[PDB]
DNA sequence: GCTCTGCTCCTTCTCCTTCCTCTCGAT
DNA sequence: GGAGAAGGAGCAGAGC
RNA sequence: AUCGAGAGG
C-alpha cells in the first residue's frame, strides 16, 4: 500500500511484533513492553518523517536469557534484520552473511520484503556452524502460534531428549515426526533431531503431552 | 470478526468488501473499441468500457476507485478517463500511451495490443478482495459466553462464511480475529499453521462427518485414526500411496 | 529385572483367557488337578476353580515393545476382572 | 482400507499405543489409558453455574456465618465452629475447586458439562445411600479433615501408569486430570455433608468402591 | 550486453476395486 | 476416476 | 478344471 495508506506500514509493524514474540519464544531476552510496541510508536521510532518505514532500522540483536543458557549452554547470540530491497539478491544475502561472520553471531534471521532468488537461497546455508533462518514479511504478519488449533510447543534439551528415549525404550525413529519446513518448526527454528514436547487439552483427560521429533 | 465487532454488521459489511473477491469483469456490461465520450497519452482508439451501475452499487464500487486500480495495473502505459458516478452510462475510455510515436501524433495502434489490454483488463483487474474467495455469507451465529455472573449466556455474533479458501491472505485482513479462522482443507490448515493444527482440524472434520447424521462414535476411536494419519509430520492417506508407502513388513 | 516391574499387578482378560485355556488343556490331557474335584469333570470349570484358588502353576512373560520382558506369576497377579 | 491401515495398532504393556515398527502412535492410549466400554457420560458440575452459585455450593467458612456449616450436619458440628485449622483445609479445597473452574473453562470453552468419563460416581453414591440406610435426619460422624484427606488419598491411589521416572509420574498426573476434577467437584465438603449425608462407613465405602471400578476401566495390554 | 546455465513451471501421460452364498451351462 | 510419475518447455538471473 | 450368465443375503 501507499505511504498514505499506512496499512502497509501496519502490516510491517505486525510482522515486527511477531518477530519480537518469536525471538522471545526462542529463549532470547525480549521484554513484554518491547513486544507490545504501539503502531504510532513504531512509526515514531522506525518510520521515516515522509511516512516511509525505515526497514533498515528494524534490525536488532537478541541475547539468550540466563535461563535459556542454563538449559541450552551452547545457545549463542541472534541477529535479526529485514531486507530493504523488495527482491533479495545474493549481493544483499552475502552482505547479511558477512555481518554474521564479522560479528560471529551463532544464528541470524533474514526477513524477505517481497521475494528471494535462488542465488541467495543457496548462500543461506554456507557458513557452518552458524545458521541462517529466513522468513517472509507477509508470512510474519500473523503469529500462527496464537491460533486456537496450535498447542504449546516446547523445545527439549538434549538431556530431556535422552531421558525421554530411555524411559520409553524408544529409538529416535519411533517418535512421532515433524517436518523441519513445518510453520511451527520454522517458528522454533528446529534442527534435525530435536524433540518437541507438545501439550494439548483433551476430552478424555485434562491435558496430554506428546513428543514429536524434527526431520 | 474481531471480538469488539462481533455484533457490528456494518463492520461485517466492511470486511465482506475487504474479502469478497471482485474482478472488474463481474461489474461490467460490455466493451467496445471505436476509432458525444467526458478531462504521448493519446491514441485514436477509444476503448469503451460500460460498467454495470447496479452491480457497482451492490459492491460499493466507484469509478474513481476502479480507475485507481486500473492505473495501478496499467501504470502510464494506458491513458484512462472516467465518466462521473452520476452519469447514466458509467463509461471508462482508454487510449494507448506511446512516447515512442504518439508523443507527437495520433497514430493508430495495433488492435492486438488493445485485445491484450482487454484481457489484461477484463479478466485480471482484481478490484478488491482476497484471491480465490468468491461468495461471502454474512450471518449471525450463537455462542455461549461466560457472562459477568460466571454463568454461560448464549450470545450472537456475525460470522462471514466465505466460498473458497485462502488463509495466507485472509488471516491478515484488519478487523478479523486471526486465531478463530477455520477451514475445511487439511492441506491448507496444515501448511499455514502446522501438523498439530492439521491433525486437530482433521479430527474435527472426521467428527463432523459422523455427527452430521446424528450418530455417535467415541472420541477415542476417531482420535486414534487421525493420530496415525499424522505420525509422519504430514497427511498420510489410507491409499496405496499412503499406507503401502511405509517401512512396515513387506508381507503386510 | 525381578523388581521395578512397571506393568500392572492385575491379570488382564487376555491373560486370564489363555491361562484358563492352557490349563484346561492340560487337565483334558489327564494332568494332575491341584484342587478338589467337587463333582467337576469339565476341564474349564476345573481350571476356573484352580484360578480362584491361585493353584494354577503358570508364569506370564509380558513382552515389552523393545524385546525386554517382565515375568509375573499367576499367584502374584490379581485375578479381579 | 481403514482396517488395513490400522491393522497393527495395539496397546502394549507400557500402556502405549504402537504399530509393528514399534512407532509410538499415542504415548497413552486414547489420551487417558482407559477402555471405551467402561466409560459413561457424566456431569462436570463446576463447569456450569454462576460464580455465586458455585460459591454457595462449594464454599465453606467456619469463621463466618455466611458459609459456616450447620452444626446439626455433624455429631461434632458445634466443635468445628471457629476451627481455623479445619478452615485451612477448607480453604485448600475451595481454592482447588476455583482453579478447577478456571481449568475446565479453558478445556471446554463451549461450557458443555456432560462428558464421557470412567466410573459413574453419581450411581456409586446412590448405592451407598441405599446400602447403608442413610438416615438424612441424623448427624453424621464425618470429620472435615477425614473428608478432605480421604478424597486426596483416593486421587493418589488411582494409578494408570506405574513407572517411577518423573516422565511417567508427570504423565500419570496428567492422565487422570479430568477424573480427579470430577472427584473433587463431586465429593466436596458441602456435597458430602449436605447433599450426600453419608456416614463414615458409607463414605469410606464409596471411596474404596470408586478405586476398584476405576482400575477396572483401564484398558488391557494386547487390546487391538 | 547477450547468450548461457541452470531451473520450476507447466502440460501430457499410465494405473485400480464390501463380503459371501447358490445354481446352471458352456468349453 | 484421480491420483502419481515421468517429460518437455519457458522464462529470472549470471558469467564472459 | 476355467469362463460367463441368472439370482439370494
Amino acid at each position: 500500500m501507499d505511504q498514505e495508506n499506512e496499512r502497509n506500514i501496519s502490516r510491517l509493524w505486525r510482522a515486527f511484533r511477531t518477530v519480537k514474540e518469536m525471538v522471545k519464544d526462542r529463549g532470547y531476552f525480549i521484554t513484554q513492553e518491547e513486544v507490545e510496541l504501539p503502531l504510532e510508536d513504531f512509526k515514531a521510532k522506525y518510520c521515516d518523517s515522509m511516512g516511509r518505514p525505515q526497514r533498515k532500522m528494524m534490525s536488532f540483536q537478541a541475547n539468550p536469557t540466563e535461563e535459556s543458557i542454563s538449559k541450552f549452554p551452547d545457545m549463542g547470540s541472534l541477529w535479526v534484520e529485514f531486507c530493504d530491497e523488495p527482491s533479495v539478491g545474493v549481493k544483499t544475502m552475502k552482505t547479511f552473511v558477512i555481518h554474521i561472520q564479522e560479528k560471529n553471531f551463532q544464528t541470524g534471521i533474514f526477513v524477505y520484503q517481497n521475494n528471494i532468488t535462488p542465488s541467495a537461497m543457496k548462500l543461506v546455508p554456507s557458513i557452518p556452524p552458524a545458521t541462517i533462518e529466513t522468513f517472509n514479511e507477509a508470512a510474519l504478519v500473523v503469529n500462527i502460534t496464537h491460533h486456537e488449533l496450535v498447542p504449546k510447543h516446547i523445545r527439549l534439551s538434549s538431556d530431556e531428549k535422552r531421558e525421554l528415549l530411555k524411559r520409553y525404550r524408544l529409538k529416535e525413529s519411533q517418535l512421532p515426526r515433524i517436518q523441519r519446513a513445518d510453520p511451527v518448526a520454522l517458528y522454533l527454528g528446529l534442527k534435525r533431531g530435536e524433540v518437541v514436547k507438545i501439550i494439548r487439552k483433551s476430552e478424555t483427560s485434562g491435558r496430554y503431552a506428546s513428543y514429536r521429533i524434527c526431520m | 470478526l474481531e471480538p469488539g465487532h462481533a455484533a457490528d454488521q456494518e463492520q461485517a459489511k466492511l470486511i465482506r468488501s475487504a474479502i469478497e473477491h471482485t474482478t472488474l469483469k463481474s461489474v461490467t456490461i460490455a466493451s467496445e473499441i471505436y476509432y458525444p465520450d467526458i478531462h504521448d497519452q493519446q491514441s485514436p482508439w477509444l476503448l469503451r468500457l460500460e460498467l454495470d451501475r447496479a452491480a457497482m452499487n451492490d459492491k460499493d464500487l466507484t469509478m474513481g476507485q476502479v480507475g485507481e486500480r486500473i492505473k495501478q495495473t496499467f501504470k502510464n502505459d494506458l491513458f484512462v478517463i472516467w465518466s462521473e458516478d452520476n452519469d447514466e452510462k458509467l463509461i471508462i475510455r482508454c487510449r494507448v500511451v506511446r512516447p515512442k510515436s504518439l508523443d507527437a501524433e495520433t497514430e493508430a495502434e495495433e488492435d492486438h495490443m488493445l485485445k491484450k489490454i482487454e484481457n489484461t483488463m477484463l479478466e485480471n483487474i482484481t478490484l478488491r478482495g482476497v484471491e480465490n474467495i468468491e461468495r461471502v455469507v454474512m450471518m449471525k451465529y450463537d455462542r455461549k459466553v461466560p457472562s459477568p455472573t460466571g454463568e454461560y449466556v448464549k450470545e450472537p455474533e456475525w460470522v462471514l462464511e466465505t466460498d473458497g479458501v485462502n488463509l495466507s491472505e485472509v488471516m491478515t485482513v484488519p478487523g478479523i480475529d486471526p486465531t478463530r479462522i477455520y477451514t475445511n482443507s487439511f492441506i491448507d490448515i496444515m501448511e499455514v499453521l502446522g501438523i498439530e493444527a492439521g491433525r486437530a482440524a482433521l479430527y474435527k472434520e472426521v467428527y463432523n462427518v459422523i455427527a452430521s447424521d446424528g450418530s455417535y462414535v467415541n472420541y477415542r476411536h476417531m482420535a486414534l485414526l487421525v493420530d496415525v494419519m499424522t505420525t509422519q509430520g504430514g497427511l498420510t492417506s489410507v491409499t496405496r500411496h499412503g499406507f503401502n508407502r511405509s517401512n512396515t513388513g513387506a508381507l503386510m | 529385572p525381578k523388581d521395578q516391574r512397571a506393568t500392572t499387578p492385575y491379570m488382564t482378560k487376555y491373560e486370564r483367557a489363555r491361562i484358563l485355556g492352557t490349563r484346561a488343556l492340560q487337565i483334558s490331557m489327564n494332568a494332575p488337578v491341584f484342587v478338589d474335584l467337587e463333582g467337576e469333570t469339565d476341564p474349564l470349570r476345573i481350571a476356573m476353580k484352580e484360578l480362584a484358588e491361585k493353584k494354577i502353576p503358570l508364569v506370564i512373560r509380558r513382552y515389552l515393545p523393545d524385546g525386554s520382558f517382565e515375568d509375573w506369576s499367576v499367584e502374584e497377579l490379581i485375578v479381579d476382572l | 482400507r481403514l482396517v488395513k491401515a490400522l491393522e497393527d495398532i495395539m496397546v502394549h504393556y507400557d500402556n502405549t499405543t504402537r504399530n509393528s515398527l514399534g512407532n509410538v502412535i499415542q504415548f497413552i492410549y486414547g489420551e487417558d489409558g482407559m477402555d471405551a466400554a467402561h466409560i459413561e457420560k457424566q456431569s462436570l458440575d463446576t463447569i456450569g453455574g454462576s460464580d455465586a452459585a458455585f460459591e454457595k455450593r462449594y464454599r465453606v467458612d467456619l469463621l463466618n456465618t455466611d458459609h459456616t456449616l450447620d452444626p446439626s450436619l455433624l455429631e461434632s458440628g458445634s466443635e468445628i465452629l471457629g476451627d481455623l485449622k479445619l478452615q485451612v483445609l477448607l480453604d485448600e479445597e475451595y481454592k482447588q475447586l476455583v482453579k478447577d473452574r478456571k481449568f475446565l473453562r479453558e478445556v471446554f470453552v463451549d461450557g458443555e458439562a456432560n462428558w464421557p468419563l470412567p466410573v459413574n460416581i453419581r450411581r456409586i453414591i446412590q448405592n451407598a445411600q441405599q446400602t447403608f440406610h442413610i438416615d438424612h435426619t441424623k448427624p453424621s460422624d464425618l470429620t472435615i479433615k477425614d473428608i478432605v484427606l480421604g478424597v486426596k488419598d483416593l486421587q493418589e491411589n488411582l494409578l494408570v501408569l506405574r513407572g517411577k521416572n518423573e516422565i511417567i509420574q508427570n504423565a500419570q498426573r496428567d492422565a487422570v486430570t479430568l477424573f480427579c476434577c470430577l472427584l473433587r467437584s463431586r465429593l466436596a465438603t458441602r456435597r458430602v455433608l449436605q447433599e450426600y449425608r453419608l456416614t463414615k462407613q458409607a463414605f469410606d465405602w464409596v471411596l474404596s468402591n470408586i478405586e476398584a471400578q476405576f482400575l477396572r476401566s483401564v484398558v488391557h495390554p494386547g487390546e487391538m
